[PDB]
RNA sequence: UUGUUGAAAGGGAAGGGCAUUUGAUCAGACGCCAGCAUCAGUUUUGGUGGCAGGAUAAAUCCAUAGGAAUGUAGCUUGCCUC
RNA sequence: AUUUUUGGUAAGCAGAACUGGCGAUGCGGGAUGAACCGAACGUAGAGUUAAGGUGCCGGAAUACACGCUCAUCAGACACCA
RNA sequence: UUCUUUGCUCCACACAAUAUAGAUGGAUACGAAUAAGGCGUCCUUGUGGCGUCGCUGAACCAUAGCAGGCUAGCAACGGUGCACUUGGCGGAAAGGCCUUGGGUGCUUGCUGGCGAAUUGCAAUGUCAUUUUGCGUGGGGAUAAAUCAUUUGUAUACGACUUAG
C-alpha cells in the first residue's frame, strides 16, 4: 500500500487535566478538572470556578470530557483557579453540542403554557416555508 | 468510620495518686463503639476493666491535609478460621479513615474476615516513594499517568430504548 | 385538536398485599411519566377515576365510574397508594384509570 | 429387587401406538432429497396388492455357497395401472 | 407508553428480558418479542446443552406425554423461561400471556414497525466483556428444533429488502435536513431558538 | 493485581502490510495475504511507525494478560506466514511395512493417500487443507515436506497426517511406527 | 331422593373466607351522594429562618520557614532536520 | 429447644439439671412444617415497625459502594435437610 | 340447498341488541459491531481520508378553531383528508406497502366579521373497538351429509372401507 492501517481507538484518557461533569451529587452537571487519580475507580476533582469543593469521588458519580488543559499533579484550588481561566475551560464547554443539548432540556423544562402556545404557532409558520421547499 | 483519641487513666484510688493516663487511636463508627474497644485493647495490655477505670477525654481526630493523596502503609492482624496471622496492606486514599474502611472492606473480601475478627496495629502513611513494596500501589505512582475506561456502560430510566446503546467513552 | 386530554394515565398494579395476603381497600396505582416519590408527591390528594362500560343504560349512560383519590406514595419506584369510594373489582389489574388534575395547586 | 433372570422386552417401543392408521392409504412420510440436476420424473408410484408367488433365478453372488446355483424366492405382485394426473400442488418452506 | 411494543430479541439475556417482559404484560402492556432466535445466556454454549439435556432427562415415568413438554423452538425456550415468571394457572396470568407473541424472526406485521430493546437485559451493556455466552440459534437446534436455516433464509431476504428502504428513507432525510438547516437565520427560526426549539 | 496497562510490540518488516479493522488482522506480504480475526479477545491495537503496532489490554488480569501476549504470538506468526512461510518436514519411521504415501486427486481436491502401514488394508486419506503444498522429497528417503504460508494451516495438516497413522492395540514403544514431524522451519534459504 | 320448566356457572373435583365488578332482586318516602372553606385530634412529605459545639472543626485561603521528587524553566553532554 | 450432662459407634435413641416453648396458639417470617425467629389475638379506621426481604412469580431499589468467584456436578440465608 | 314466494349469500343504510384483560395525539421499519460505530463530505473505492455526533425518546412528528360552528378576504402552488384511476411490489402469518395523474373537501401561513351564556362552582358527563339479527334495495349461486339397504381390504359396539 503501504500506509498499512490501523483504526484506531480514540479514547478520554483519565488524566492531570480532564475536566469531568458530574452527573450524580449535590453537584449533578458541574465541571470540575481532575488533578489526582488514587486507584482505577477514585479520582481527586476541584471545580474552583463551578464551586464544587476539591473531594475524592467514585467514577460512576462522573462523565469524561473530551476537553483537556495542561494542570500540574495534585495542584490546590488557587492554582486550579488560575490554569482553569487561563485555558478558557468554560467557554469551549458552553460551545459544546452537549452543553447545548444540556441548556434545551433545561430551558423547554422551564418554557411556560403562553409560551408553549407561541413555539407551536411559530414551528407551524415555520412548518409552511420548508413544506414549500420540500414540495420544490 | 471515624478516628478518635481516647484517653482513659484507671480509677485513682488515694495510696496510688496520678495513675499513668494511656492514650489510644480507635477507629469506629461513634464515642460509645470508640470507648468500648479502648476497654477492649488496654483489657489485653494491662490489668484494668470499665469498673476499674475511667474514660477522662474522647476527642474525634480529623485529617491534617484531607485533600492530599497519601499510600497508607497498615500494619493489621485478623483470626482466620485455623488460626490467627499479622498483615501488612498498602491502601491509598485521601483520608487515614478512608483508607481503614477500604482495608475493613478488602480484608473482609479476600479473607472472610470480618470486623470482630480484625486489630488494627498501625496506620501510616508512608513519606517517600520507593518505600511502596505492593504492586497494585506502585501502578500509580507512574510519571504522567493516564488510562481510559472501555465499555462504558450508561443506565437508562426507562424499560425500553430505541436507539441500540453504545458503550463509547 | 386530536388531543382532549384533562387527566393521566394511570393504571391499576395490584393491591396492598404481603408476599401472601392482599389488602383490598388500598389499590396501588402506577401514574405515566413518574419515577420516584418526590415526583409522585404533586399527585398526593389528586382524583382518580375509573371509567368503564357495562351494557345496561343505569341513568342516561351505559358508561359508569368508580371514584378515589391518591392517599401517599408506594416504594422507591414514583408508584402511589390510592382508596377509592368503593373497592376496585380486582379484574382491572392492568385496567388504565385517570388522575385528574382536581385538587390544584 | 430386579428380574432374577433378564430378558430383552417384548415388542418395539417406536410403532407405538398400535392403533387403526386413520386413513386406509399408506401415507408417504418422506420422499427422497430432490436431485436438481436430473430430469423431472416421480418419486413414488400408487398400486394394488394383487398376491404372493414363488419365482427360481440363478445367483450371482461371489464368496456365497450358492454362487451360480437356482435359489428358489417368495415374490408379491403389485396391479400398477397408469395413475393419472389431475393436479399440481406448490409448497413455501415456512418456520412452522 | 405505546398501544404494542416490539422488541428485537437479538443480544438480550434470557432470564433478564423475560422478567422484564413478564412485568409489562401484568401491568398489562402488549408486547410481541422477535428475532427470538439470536437470544443469549451467561456461560459457554456447554453448560446450557447440559442444562437442556438434564431438563429433557425430567419426563412422567408411567406416561412420557403428559409429562413436561421440552419445547425445543428459541421463540418457546423464551416463553418457557418468561411462562416461569408468571403464575400461568391464573386468569390474571392467562390473561397476561395472552398479551404475548413471540416469533423466530421479524416475520410480516411486524417486519415494517419499529423495532425497541431494554437496556437492562443486553448481554453488551451487562456481561463482563472477557466472560463467553450461548445464542439461543445453536442451542435450540442442538437439543431438537429443525428450522435454523429456514429462517436465516427469510431473515437474509427481510433485511436485503429492509437495506433498500433505509437506503431511501437516508438519501430522502439528507433532502429534510438540508431545508431545515437552509430554514435557519429566518425570523422564525431565531424566535425558536430563543424558545430553545 | 488487576494490571491498570500493559501492551506488547509487534514489529513488521520491510516490505509486508498489516491491516486491523476492529478485530480483523489482514497481513499482506511475498508469499501472499493471510486473514485472522481475534474478535474473541478484547485488546486494542496501535500504528506507532508504521513498522510497530502496539497491541494493549486496559485494567487486565492473570487471565487477560496472558492472551495480549498470545494475540502477539499469533499476529508475529501471521507475519512471519507471509514474509518467510513455515515448512514441516515429517520422517517416515517403518520396521518391517514400508509406507506406501503419495498425493491422488478425488473431484479436483489434493488428498495424501497412506497404504501399507503396518501391512494394512485401508487406504488413509488425509485432505490437504488448501495454501499447504506437499513434496514427497528426495535426497532424503520416506519424507514429505508440508510447506505454505499460515502455521495452523500446516501444523494441522502435518498432526492430522500423523495422527491417522497410530498403531491400535500394540505396544507403542516396540511398534514405534508412523509418519513424525521431525522439523518445523521456515522455507527461506540462508538460515 | 327424583321429573319438568325457569335462571346461572363449568380446561383433572366441588363447597368456604375478605374485597369489589356484573346480573337479578328488595326494605329504608323520607332522606341519598358529593365539592369547597376554615378548624380540632392523628400522622406522612417538603421548603426555608435563628442559634449551640468541636483542634471555638479539619480544610480551602493568605503570610511565612524549610525541603524534597514521579525534577519546572533554564544549564550541560550525546544523536542533529538547528 | 439453647446451655450443663449420663449411657450409647450412633439415633427423629434412652435418662437427668435450669430456663423458655408446644401441648392448650391463632397471626407475620423460615416455600412447605406443633416446637425455630418476631410477636401472642374484642370489632374497625389511620400511622409506624418486628422477624424477613425488595429481578419476575411477589407488596418493596434490575439501589449505591469496595473486593472475591467462571465451576463439562458452580453458588445461593441460621434451626434444616 | 327453496320455488308454497317467504332460503342462502356479498354489498349499503337504518334499526334492537351485545359486549370489552380495558383507544382517549402517532406501534416513528437499516443491518452489523460494542477494545466500536452513526451521519455528512472527498475520491488511488477502501478493513480509505476529513469533519461532525453520542453522554438517552425530557426526542421526533403531530400540536389553536361549537369535541372544533357560519362567513369576507390577503398570501401560497403548498400541506392534508373522502372516494376514483395509474403502474408496481410484497408469500414467513405476504391481507399491507408504495405510486401516478385527476376530482372534490378542509387548511391555524396571515388579517378580518358574527356565534357560543343557564351543563348554573365539579360530577366519565357519554364521541372507541367487537359479536350481531333485523327490516329495507341492489348484485350473485342454485348442494351435501347422515340414517335404512349393501360390501369385507374392516369389525366387541361405534368406527373404517365399499356399492346403489
Amino acid at each position: 500500500s503501504t500506509d498499512s492501517i490501523v483504526k484506531a481507538s480514540n479514547w478520554r484518557l483519565v488524566e492531570v487535566g480532564r475536566v469531568v461533569l458530574i452527573k450524580k451529587g449535590q453537584s449533578a452537571g458541574k465541571l470540575a478538572a481532575i488533578v489526582e487519580i488514587i486507584d482505577q475507580k477514585k479520582v481527586l476533582i476541584d471545580g474552583p470556578k463551578a464551586g464544587v469543593p476539591r473531594q475524592a469521588i467514585n467514577l460512576g458519580q462522573v462523565v469524561l470530557t473530551p476537553l483537556t488543559f495542561a494542570l500540574p499533579r495534585g495542584a490546590r484550588t488557587a492554582t486550579v483557579s488560575k490554569k482553569w481561566a487561563a485555558a478558557a475551560v468554560c467557554e469551549k464547554w458552553a460551545a459544546s453540542s452537549w452543553a447545548k443539548k444540556i441548556a434545551q432540556r433545561e430551558r423547554r423544562a422551564a418554557l411556560t403554557d403562553f409560551e408553549r402556545f407561541q413555539v407551536m404557532v411559530l414551528r407551524k409558520q415555520k412548518r409552511y416555508t420548508v413544506k414549500k421547499a420540500l414540495a420544490k | 468510620f471515624k478516628e478518635y483519641q481516647v484517653i482513659g487513666r484507671r480509677l485513682p484510688t488515694e495510696s496510688v495518686p496520678e495513675p499513668k493516663l494511656f492514650r489510644m487511636r480507635i477507629f469506629a463508627s461513634n464515642e460509645v463503639i470508640a470507648k468500648s474497644r479502648y476497654w477492649y485493647f488496654l483489657q489485653k495490655l494491662h490489668k484494668v476493666k470499665k469498673a476499674s477505670g475511667e474514660i477522662v477525654s474522647i476527642n474525634q481526630i480529623n485529617e491534617a491535609h484531607p485533600t492530599k493523596v497519601k499510600n497508607f502503609g497498615v500494619w493489621v492482624r485478623y483470626d482466620s478460621r485455623s488460626g490467627t496471622h499479622n498483615m501488612y496492606k498498602e491502601i491509598r486514599d485521601v483520608s487515614r479513615v478512608a483508607a481503614v474502611e477500604t482495608l475493613y472492606q478488602d480484608m473482609a473480601a479476600r479473607h472472610r474476615a470480618r470486623f470482630r475478627s480484625i486489630h488494627i496495629l498501625k496506620v501510616a502513611e508512608i513519606e517517600k516513594t520507593a518505600d511502596v513494596k505492593r504492586q497494585y500501589v506502585k501502578q500509580f505512582l507512574t510519571k504522567d499517568l493516564k488510562f481510559p475506561l472501555p465499555h462504558r456502560v450508561q443506565k437508562s430510566t426507562k424499560t425500553f430504548s430505541y436507539k441500540r446503546p453504545s458503550t463509547f467513552y | 385538536a386530536e388531543s382532549h386530554r384533562l387527566y393521566v394515565k394511570g393504571k391499576h398494579l395490584s393491591y396492598q398485599r404481603s408476599k401472601r395476603v392482599n389488602n383490598p381497600n388500598v389499590s396501588l396505582i402506577k401514574i405515566e411519566g413518574v419515577a420516584t416519590p418526590q415526583d409522585a408527591q404533586f399527585y398526593l390528594g389528586k382524583r382518580i377515576a375509573y371509567v368503564y362500560r357495562a351494557s345496561k343504560e343505569v341513568r342516561g349512560s351505559k358508561i359508569r365510574v368508580m371514584w378515589g383519590k391518591v392517599t401517599r406514595t408506594h416504594g422507591n419506584s414514583g408508584v402511589v397508594r390510592a382508596t377509592f369510594r368503593n373497592n376496585l373489582p380486582a379484574k382491572t389489574f392492568g385496567a388504565s384509570v385517570r388522575i385528574f388534575l382536581y385538587p390544584s395547586n | 429387587s430386579h428380574r432374577k433372570y433378564e430378558a430383552p422386552r417384548h415388542g418395539h417401543l417406536g410403532f407405538l401406538p398400535r392403533k387403526r392408521a386413520a386413513s386406509i392409504r399408506a401415507r408417504v412420510k418422506a420422499f427422497p432429497k430432490d436431485d436438481r440436476s436430473k430430469p423431472v420424473a416421480l418419486t413414488s408410484f400408487l398400486g394394488y396388492k394383487a398376491g404372493m408367488t414363488t419365482i427360481v433365478r440363478d445367483l450371482d453372488r461371489p464368496g456365497s455357497k450358492f454362487h451360480k446355483r437356482e435359489v428358489v424366492e417368495a415374490v408379491t405382485v403389485v396391479d400398477t395401472p397408469p395413475v393419472v394426473v389431475v393436479g399440481v400442488v406448490g409448497y413455501v418452506e415456512t418456520p412452522r | 407508553v405505546e398501544p404494542v411494543v416490539v422488541i428485537d430479541g437479538k443480544g438480550h439475556l434470557v432470564g433478564r428480558l423475560a422478567s422484564v417482559v413478564a412485568k409489562q404484560l401484568l401491568n398489562g402492556q402488549k408486547i410481541v418479542v422477535v428475532r427470538a432466535e439470536e437470544l443469549n445466556i451467561s456461560g459457554e454454549f456447554f453448560r446450557n446443552k447440559l442444562k437442556y439435556h438434564d431438563f429433557l432427562r425430567k419426563a412422567t415415568a408411567f406416561n412420557k406425554t403428559r409429562g413436561p413438554f421440552h419445547f425445543r423452538a428459541p421463540s418457546r425456550i423464551f416463553y418457557k423461561a418468561l411462562r416461569g415468571m408468571v403464575s400461568h394457572k391464573t386468569a390474571r396470568g392467562k390473561a397476561a400471556l395472552e398479551r404475548l407473541k413471540v416469533f423466530e424472526g421479524i416475520p410480516p406485521p411486524y417486519d415494517k414497525k419499529k423495532r425497541v430493546v431494554v437496556p437492562q437485559a443486553l448481554r453488551v451493556l451487562r456481561l463482563k466483556p472477557g466472560r463467553k455466552y450461548t445464542t439461543l440459534g445453536k442451542l435450540s437446534t442442538s437439543v431438537g428444533w429443525k428450522y435454523e436455516d429456514v429462517v436465516a433464509k427469510l431473515e437474509a431476504k427481510r433485511k436485503v429488502s429492509s437495506a433498500e428502504y433505509y437506503a431511501k428513507k437516508r438519501a430522502f432525510t439528507k433532502k429534510v435536513a438540508s431545508a431545515n438547516a437552509t430554514a435557519a437565520e429566518s425570523d422564525v427560526a431565531k424566535q425558536l431558538a430563543a424558545l430553545g426549539y | 493485581m488487576k494490571y491498570i496497562q500493559t501492551e506488547q510490540q509487534i514489529e513488521i518488516p520491510e516490505g509486508v502490510t498489516v491491516s486491523i479493522k476492529s478485530r480483523i488482522v489482514k497481513v499482506v506480504g511475498p508469499r501472499g495475504t493471510l486473514t485472522k480475526n481475534l474478535k474473541h479477545i478484547d485488546v486494542t491495537f496501535t500504528k506507532v511507525n508504521n513498522q510497530l503496532i502496539k497491541v494493549a489490554v486496559h485494567n487486565g488480569d492473570r487471565k487477560h494478560v496472558a492472551a495480549l501476549r498470545t494475540v502477539k504470538s499469533l499476529v508475529d506468526n501471521m507475519i512471519t506466514g507471509v514474509t518467510k512461510g513455515y515448512k514441516y518436514k515429517m520422517r517416515y519411521v517403518y520396521a518391517h511395512f514400508p509406507i506406501n504415501v503419495n498425493i491422488v486427486e478425488k473431484d479436483g481436491a489434493k488428498f495424501i493417500e497412506v497404504r501399507n502401514f503396518l501391512g494394512d488394508k485401508k487406504i488413509r486419506n488425509v485432505p490437504v487443507r488448501d495454501g499447504v503444498t506437499i513434496e514427497f522429497s528426495t535426497n532424503v528417503k520416506d519424507e514429505i515436506v508440508l510447506s505454505g504460508n499460515s502455521v495452523e494451516d500446516v501444523s494441522q495438516n502435518a498432526a492430522d497426517l500423523q495422527q491417522i497413522c497410530r498403531v491400535r492395540n500394540k505396544d507403542i514403544r516396540k511398534f514405534l511406527d508412523g509418519i513424525y514431524v521431525s522439523h518445523k522451519g521456515f522455507i527461506v534459504e540462508d538460515e
